[PDB]
């Protein structure tokens, strides 16, 4: 079943999961991103930090 | 007597009274009928059970 | 009793955790029944635990480290005296009516749930007439005496040290309520109760080698493990109780202490008794007070 | 039935054949005292070989711990009544209510006082009811051992023996006075609960106190439910004949303890309340004489300030 | 599949019902019950 | 007695190991916090002398006027001030501007104000005296003091020589400045870190005994909801009496904080009336039962049955409380006119006094009115009042506390 | 088909309803008419 | 048989989220809308 | 199922809201940034 | 045996269910003819709209 | 018992509770219409939003 | 039992289960843009970011 | 190879987050270093 | 075998507590304050 | 022989005492390194 | 059925050993940028001089 | 493998584990004593 | 198995609590020269023993 998977991560990751695993790595970058990008505009607004 | 605080038709010695008596009463009553029916009867009708073991 | 669900209303399968076993407790945690009356029990709860958890964080201005802080001592209040049985505005009662009315929606909810699943099961719904009294005791004190005496403000405050202060408070304004006759036989109860499940608990913890848990196979077969309990307090105290009697005095006793206190609650307004000392002085059950101050 | 190999086994056995001595009908007194009268195994059989007490008179079994109870009964009760219903208020039905023994003056201290003096009927009554009450939990210890059993009954009314101890022995032993006791007198001891507990600014905010009142409260609703599982389902006869108690609460309490797990929790409900009640009354006044002040420290901890 | 999800939806849909209008009730100007 | 000995050596160990390390732990206290803890009792329960304000006047840094006044802290100033009234009481044996002191000579004002004026402030002479020319009121702080030594006589001859069962002590300069000349404490620790900030609504007492429920009829400072606190504060500087006590009757003696009678408030009042009175406590260092008895707290009972856990003094003590809080009333009332400074924006950072014994009174302006742990500071017997057994009879008397402001 | 439980599911919300209904109306303080 | 399990749990959060913040704008005295 | 990664995820993602969630009340309750 | 049901919504019931459900449907109609009599009579004795 | 119901909603449906979740869509939308002009007349008496 | 998904994501699951988590998606995609429309005219109301 | 390293790695990620939450909130209670109240 | 584990266990308990107890009582003294003392 | 629990009870125990001490050291005026 | 260190043979498959390893590299990396934090806040403001 | 019929060689390995501990206990207890009591000694 | 653990401590120990504990050990000593480096730099700040 396991195909799609990396050799090394063979005994952990089936198809099923490591599916599942890319699409939450990538929404870490697509609730990361974002995130950034918010802060940058609230620190020009009135900075927290020196 | 005119008691202020009353309860209904209810003076408060009488309350406490009544209240202190009908618990021991009712505690005597319940604790005679426990101890008679805790284990089988035998008499000359039958044999009773303990409390509720014949289901009916 | 609509039930909803999969397989006869039970969503999941069952998990076992055989570590439970160990310590004596049972290893599965079961399907989840899910009915209408639970949904609509766990609605009408959710609704009103988040109304009094935002309440009470909106008044230390939505600072968490504060509510953490300042969590038992926030309170929601119930409408002033004023108001009486009105609607007032927010922030000062509002809030109060509106969670008292879930939290009523959802104990009856609990109510009708346990009896319907009683009644599905085959088995009688004496689960349910217990719990008649707990309703009862928050019946009265939250709805039937503020409604009676047409005060919302003599219902106890939404928070962890309200209801002690609420206690407090009862007690002193209507003069020591240990010369409560019924909060008498109210503690009466409840202490009897406790000593109750004290020897209950104690005997069967004892006897569990010779299988006297398996309390459902003894109210028909007592056997030896039933009978070493019977003559353990035969001769204690003489007198004993077989499996089914012991299981009465303990539902009546944990249902009467419910009435004889709701009864306790209810009379202690002005219409009927405003002063217990008074009460008890009228009673003679005082130690004599003495003399005035001479001036 | 999948008892957890890797941990220690804690649970209960089931001696050898005790499952099938169970008649369909119940057995009837007159069989089931005589099986079970052992002679011996008491806490003095044991130590001194033979011993007596005139064995079971009637229903109760007498024992030299009975004795000993029996005399402190005696001596304990003609103490309280004679200075409470005897010598009181008003009269002897209205004595009742309002009779009272006081503790023993301050300048007495940690000592006893004489035959009229003000307080040698608190002590008397005291030391003669602790008598009794310690007689009464060997007596239960001994008529434990008789049936090879626990010591879970004596033990819990020697956690309530520990209540009453700290009450009127520890905390006026810490505190170097007699005159720290409690009055004997049903309507006295509610005045003296009342103003003891007030003079300490609002018991209620004391954490072992709730902890107690969670312990009583949490003890009689478990109380309700397990009389009422029982008595609803001691008349069901189908497919799952114990089970159906346990999937009864699985629907509705979605975990369902088990037949002996709900009597270890109650017993464990019933006991940590009144330990944790006998810790709030030995913590009041000797260290801290205020309880709603003695929170001041919430206010100054690292993380609160702000 | 959607029975349950009948029930539960109706039953919000009152509880709904009842929370707006208990917060439209409580309102000063739009208590309709005081005049 | 097989080997099952084991056990029951190892219980008599661990109860010898228990004897001896329970031992072992009090000898440690006694030999180190138990010796600690009796020098530091000692201290506490001490009368307040005036070498106490000397101390602190002696040992303190100077400090610069910017009102144009000589430093009046530290050994030298005191010095030259003692100097400097020697010279005068030499110059002039009979006072010439005294106007409260009336038929004191020269020499015993010295020594009464340098003892009692001076270390009861902690303040030396340069802080209203011009040290040259003594009797020239130049500053507004002498006219301060001479309105609040009026008060000394005012309050002593109206309040306190009226006490039942009065004990002996009368109100001196130190009894509520504590060596402390401006900026006193009106309310203690345990009070604001006590508290719980909630907001709660107060219904007054009419003066036949009712409540009065819409807000259109309340005093201005309790219209709206206000915080425990300062509703704590509302009651405590607004103490009326509608039932004067009457031996004759065992219900009489209630004021504004009367709840279990025939017209009664509600449950919600009870919170903020305990919270009161939970702050009296605090003020005198006592608990509830100091003056009431729990079974009933309307009683006066004189000689109350259970001793262990009541005060004897009972009624004395409830109607003493009842005395005071009628004088912390009349205080907010004629504050102004009793020589205090009206403070402009309530003071903020270090010197201030917990923002609560700050009050803006009639005439819209901010004083530091006392409160009840002003003058007793955790004591039930205030430690900066003079008995009057401590007190000389007549010429040495005189110096100690004037029988002008006696009362 | 649940016809019965959902008929007296239905009776019951109807009771329900009106009881909290009947307490609101006359417990405001514009229709309570007990100014006879 | 795969989990679809997130679609209940996603519609609450959605349910509570929204009325969390229907909630703390009407604790704004300036944002309320239930004035006049 | 070879590895717990699919009850895992859920336990980081609820992890990521009461997070989010707590800096967000915290924010709020700032003199500072109070924007509502 | 459902010749009283109409074939429109014949799975769902059977005879007593539908003979039932005909009375619900009269008892809520008539209810609600009442209450237009009970809301008239409320409107013309204290409006509490304009 | 699955001819009324589509060909495409089959396997989460069948007759009875397509029926059956038929009604509850007719009573949504006209209730929301109901609801829609209720809305509209209170706002007429006064509006909340400027 | 499904031949209308991805290919893709046909192990994971089937018609059934997919054909509603379009439904879901259809109702995120629409209340995204009411909820952005609805946003809209509160931010021209009073703007609470400056 | 069977011991709960799973186990103590899910306890290892727990402490250390709770550790830093409490850490974290004393420094921004003191007010030399609070950066939300300038 | 008969008890010396529950002993083992429960003597550093009560040296652990006793300890504790003990540096609290020095600490809390005016004289032996050591992380307290100014000059 | 219990090992892999003896090194459970040290490893909280250690962390329980940093945390009191570190606690009390943070407590003293002369020995606070955050509010100076 | 390991490949796992022929020391750590007894406790780790590569399974959980892979496991291991990524918590280990995880708390590296979440050394050094705890250094760059510390060091960052102490140029700001020291505390401990 | 010990004439103590009450521990065996397993149990009395943990038992005089606590033993030695002790001897330490002893010698690092009075060196800190002494040198405390060196500095502010009592009666 | 026991071939590691040494032949003293064969009755207790079984050859993986060797070695948990020894790593368990050398943490302990490691942790005691970083903390002896810490209390002696924190000595030479603000001595607590004269
Ligand atoms: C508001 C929620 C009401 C509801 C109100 C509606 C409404 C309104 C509609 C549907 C419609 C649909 N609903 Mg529905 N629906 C409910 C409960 C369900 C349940 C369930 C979980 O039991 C299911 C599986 C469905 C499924 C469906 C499909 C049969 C149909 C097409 C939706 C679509 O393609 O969106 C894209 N509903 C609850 C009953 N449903 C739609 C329809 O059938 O069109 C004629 C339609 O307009
Ligand atoms: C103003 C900055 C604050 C402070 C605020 C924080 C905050 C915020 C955090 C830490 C955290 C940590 N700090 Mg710090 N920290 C300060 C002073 C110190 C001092 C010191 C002796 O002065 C030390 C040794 C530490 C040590 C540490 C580690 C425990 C840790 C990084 C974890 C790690 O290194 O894994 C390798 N802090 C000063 C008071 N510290 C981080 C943490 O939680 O660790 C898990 C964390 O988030
Ligand atoms: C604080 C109490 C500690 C303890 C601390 C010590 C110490 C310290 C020593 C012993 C030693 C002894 N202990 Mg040990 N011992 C404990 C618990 C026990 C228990 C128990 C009931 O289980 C028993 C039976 C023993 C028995 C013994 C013997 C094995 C041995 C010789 C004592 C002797 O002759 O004294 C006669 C002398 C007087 N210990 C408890 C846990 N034990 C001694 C030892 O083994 O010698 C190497 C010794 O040094
Ligand atoms: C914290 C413990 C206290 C409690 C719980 C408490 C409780 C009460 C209550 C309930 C009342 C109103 C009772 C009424 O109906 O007459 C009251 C009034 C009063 N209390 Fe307290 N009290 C406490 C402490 C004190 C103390 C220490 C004093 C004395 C210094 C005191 C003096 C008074 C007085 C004089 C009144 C009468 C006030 C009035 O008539 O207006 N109380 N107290
Ligand atoms: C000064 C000036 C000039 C201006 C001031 C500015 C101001 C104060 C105004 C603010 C206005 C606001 C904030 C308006 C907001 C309107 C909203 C949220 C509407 C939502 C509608 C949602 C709707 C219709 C939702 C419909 C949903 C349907 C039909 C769902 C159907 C379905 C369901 C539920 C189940 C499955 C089947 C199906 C998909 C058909
Ligand atoms: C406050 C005062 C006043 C004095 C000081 C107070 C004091 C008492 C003590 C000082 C210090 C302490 C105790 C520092 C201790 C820190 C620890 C142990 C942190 C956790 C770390 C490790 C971390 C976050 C790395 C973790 C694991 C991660 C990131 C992910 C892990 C994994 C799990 C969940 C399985 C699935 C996925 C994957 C295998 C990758
Ligand atoms: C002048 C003479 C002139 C006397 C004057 C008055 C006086 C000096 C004394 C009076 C009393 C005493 C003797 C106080 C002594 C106290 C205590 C209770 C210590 C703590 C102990 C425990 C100690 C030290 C060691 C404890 C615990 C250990 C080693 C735990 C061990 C163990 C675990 C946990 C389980 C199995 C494995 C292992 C062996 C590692
Ligand atoms: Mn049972």
């Amino acid at each position: 079943d396991d195909d799609l998977v990396p050799p090394k991560w063979r005994p952990l990751f089936n198809n099923q999961d490591w599916l599942l695993h890319d699409i939450v790595v990538k929404s870490f970058y697509g609730f990361g991103v974002i995130a950034a990008i918010a802060h940058l505009l609230v620190y020009l607004w009135k900075p927290w930090l020196p | 007597g005119e008691a202020t605080q009353m309860i209904g038709p209810l003076t408060p010695a009488i309350l406490c009274w009544a209240s202190l008596i009908l618990t021991v009463l009712g505690l005597g009553l319940t604790f005679l009928w426990t101890n008679i029916t805790a284990y089988a009867r035998r008499t000359r009708t039958g044999r009773k059970p303990t409390a509720g073991s014949v289901i009916k | 009793d609509l039930e909803l669900g999969r397989d006869r209303g039970r969503i999941g399968k069952p998990i076992e955790i055989p570590l439970l076993e160990n310590f004596g407790f049972d290893s599965q945690l079961g399907p989840f029944y899910l009915g209408f009356w639970n949904a609509v029990a766990y609605i009408t709860g959710g609704i009103f635990t988040f109304i009094w958890l935002m309440v009470m964080f909106a008044q230390v201005n939505y600072n968490p480290v504060a509510f953490a802080k300042y969590f038992v001592v926030l309170q929601i209040d119930p409408p002033s005296s004023r108001y009486g049985l009105s609607f007032p505005p927010l922030n000062e009662g509002g809030w109060w009516l509106i969670a008292t009315f879930f939290l009523t929606v959802s104990i009856f909810a609990w109510y009708m749930h346990i009896y319907t699943r009683a009644k599905a099961l085959g088995i009688k719904p004496y689960l349910a007439y217990g719990f008649t009294g707990a309703i009862a005791l928050y019946l009265v004190i939250y709805i039937i005496r503020p409604v009676w005496m047409g005060d919302w403000s003599e219902a106890p405050a939404h928070g962890i040290k309200a209801l002690l202060d609420w206690t407090n408070n009862v007690s002193v304004r209507y003069g020591n309520f240990y010369y409560n006759p019924f909060h008498m036989l109210s503690i009466f109860f409840l202490l009897g109760s406790t000593l109750l499940l004290a020897m209950h608990a104690g005997t069967i913890w004892a006897l569990e080698k010779y299988a006297a848990h398996e309390e459902w196979n003894e109210i028909q077969a007592p056997g030896t493990g039933t009978e070493r309990a019977q003559l353990f307090w035969r001769w204690c105290m003489g007198f004993n109780a077989n499996a089914y009697s012991i299981h009465l005095w303990a539902f009546w006793f944990a249902w009467l202490c419910g009435i004889t206190g709701a009864l306790g609650v209810f009379f202690s307004m002005p219409d009927f008794v405003n002063n217990w000392f008074q009460w008890g002085i009228e009673a003679g059950i005082n130690y004599p007070q003495g003399p005035t101050p001479p001036v | 039935k999948a008892k957890d190999p890797r941990f220690p086994d804690f649970s209960f056995t089931v001696v050898e054949g005790a499952r099938a001595t169970r008649v369909p009908g119940g057995r009837t007194i007159e069989e089931i005292e005589p099986e079970y009268k052992i002679k011996g195994r008491t806490t003095f059989s044991a130590i001194f070989r033979y011993d007596p007490f005139d064995f079971w008179v009637g229903p109760f079994y007498v024992g030299f711990w009975g004795f000993v109870s029996v005399i402190g009964i005696i001596f304990g009760s003609y103490f309280y009544i004679n200075e409470t219903i005897l010598k009181g208020p008003y009269s002897i039905p209205q004595n009742f209510f309002a009779g009272r023994i006081d503790p023993p003056p301050p300048e007495l201290g940690l000592g006893f006082a004489a035959p009229g003096e003000p307080g040698f009927a608190w002590q008397m009554t005291v030391l003669f009811a602790t008598i009794a009450f310690f007689g009464w939990m060997m007596r239960q210890v001994d008529i434990s051992m008789k049936l090879d059993m626990g010591y879970h009954v004596p033990i819990a009314f020697g956690v309530a023996f520990s209540a009453w101890l700290v009450l009127q022995v520890i905390r006026p032993i810490a505190l170097g006075m007699w005159h720290e006791g409690f009055v004997l007198g049903i309507m006295p001891h509610l005045d003296w609960v009342s103003n003891f507990g007030y003079r300490y600014n609002n018991f209620f905010y004391n954490p072992f106190h709730a902890i107690g009142i969670t312990g009583l409260f949490a003890s009689t609703w478990l109380l309700a439910c397990h009389g009422s599982l029982i008595l609803s389902a001691a008349q069901y006869r189908g497919p799952e004949g114990g089970d159906i108690e346990n999937v009864f609460f699985r629907d509705v309490q979605y975990y369902s303890v088990g037949e002996s797990g709900v009597h270890r929790l109650g017993y464990i409900f019933a006991i940590g309340g009144i330990l944790s009640a006998d810790l709030c009354i030995l913590l009041s006044g000797w260290p801290v004489q205020d309880w709603v002040s003695f929170w001041n420290f919430w206010n100054n901890l690292p993380f609160w300030s702000g | 599949p959607v029975r349950t999800n009948i029930v539960i939806f109706t039953i919000l849909g009152f509880v709904v019902a009842l929370l707006i209008h208990f917060i439209v009730l409580s309102s000063p100007e739009y208590n309709w019950l005081s005049n | 007695s097989d080997r099952q000995l084991a056990i029951v050596v190892s219980v008599a160990v661990g109860i010898v190991v228990a004897v001896i390390t329970t031992a072992t732990f009090w000898w440690v206290y006694d030999l180190t916090l138990g010796r600690a803890q009796r020098e530091a009792a000692q201290t506490a329960g001490a009368r307040w002398s005036p070498s106490d304000g000397i101390k602190v006047i002696t040992s303190s840094p100077p400090v610069t006027p910017t009102d144009g006044r000589q430093n009046w802290m530290g050994t030298q100033a005191w010095n030259e001030g003692v100097q400097a009234g020697q010279a005068w009481i030499q110059q002039y044996p009979n006072t010439v501007n005294v106007q409260v002191l009336i038929g004191m000579s020269s020499a015993q004002i010295w020594t009464y104000m340098q003892q009692y004026v001076s270390g009861a402030l902690g303040v030396g002479c340069q802080y209203c005296h011009n040290i040259n020319n003594f009797a020239s009121d130049e500053y507004p702080q002498k006219i301060a003091a001479r309105n609040m030594l009026r008060l000394v006589r005012d309050v002593n001859a109206e309040f306190i020589v009226n006490l039942p069962n009065w004990q002996g002590n009368y109100v001196q300069c130190a009894t509520c400045h504590n060596n402390a000349p401006n900026n006193l404490e009106g309310f203690g620790a345990q009070f604001i870190n006590s508290v719980p900030p909630i907001k709660v609504t107060v219904d007054p007492l009419d003066a036949n005994g009712m409540a009065i429920l819409d807000p259109a009829q309340k005093p201005e400072a309790i219209r709206e909801p206000v915080l425990l606190k300062d509703a704590i504060l509302f009651y405590i500087y607004n103490y009326q009496v509608w039932k004067p006590f009457d031996p004759n009757d065992p219900e009489s003696g209630r004021g504004s904080l009367a709840l279990t009678y025939d017209g009664g408030r509600t449950q919600d009042q009870v919170t903020i009336n305990q919270n009161v009175m939970n702050y009296q406590a605090w003020s005198l260092g006592v608990g509830c039962t100091f003056c009431h008895n729990s079974r009933n707290f309307v009683a006066y009972e004189l000689n109350p049955a259970g001793d262990n856990v009541l005060n004897p003094l009972y009624a004395y003590n409830k109607l003493k409380a009842q005395r005071m809080l009628l004088l912390t009333t009349w205080l907010a009332e004629n504050w102004p006119r009793y020589g205090a400074i009206a403070k402009p924006e309530i003071p903020t950072g270090s010197g201030a006094a917990s923002r609560y014994s700050y009050q803006r009174l009639g005439d819209g302006q901010i004083y530091n009115v006392p409160g009840c742990y002003t003058c007793h500071q955790g004591n039930n017997i205030p430690l900066a009042s003079i008995n009057q057994a401590n007190i000389p009879s007549g010429d040495a008397g005189i110096v100690v506390l004037p029988p002008q402001i006696r009362g």
